[PDB]
């Protein structure tokens, strides 16, 4: 196994360490709607 | 293991000097003694 006369071994590995994650990011969501029918228009007794 | 690197004369050299060393210890039947008395064979001690 190639290592010292005691075991320890004569070739040194690597970590590798990763990207690490990204930060989600949010964003504005909208969903659009309309507003109110007008009604039919009743007439009043008073003037302007 | 595979950790373990050589090349084509070092490995040619460890087979015959395992052969020769075979041969003389008489752990090897049928060896033909009368060519194991030559004189490379009497300074194997120094030829090794």
């Amino acid at each position: 196994h190639n290592l010292s006369i005691d075991g320890q071994p004569l070739s040194l590995a690597i970590y590798a360490e990763p990207t690490d994650p990204k930060a989600l990011l949010t964003s504005m969501v909208q969903a659009s709607q309309g507003g109110s029918a007008v009604l039919p228009g009743t007439l009043s007794l008073y003037r302007f | 293991s595979s950790a373990i690197k050589t090349t084509r004369l070092a490995e040619a050299i460890a087979g015959i000097q395992l052969y020769i060393n075979r041969a003389l210890n008489r752990i090897e039947p049928n060896a033909r003694a009368d060519v194991s008395t030559r004189q490379f064979f009497t300074d194997w001690t120094v030829n090794n």
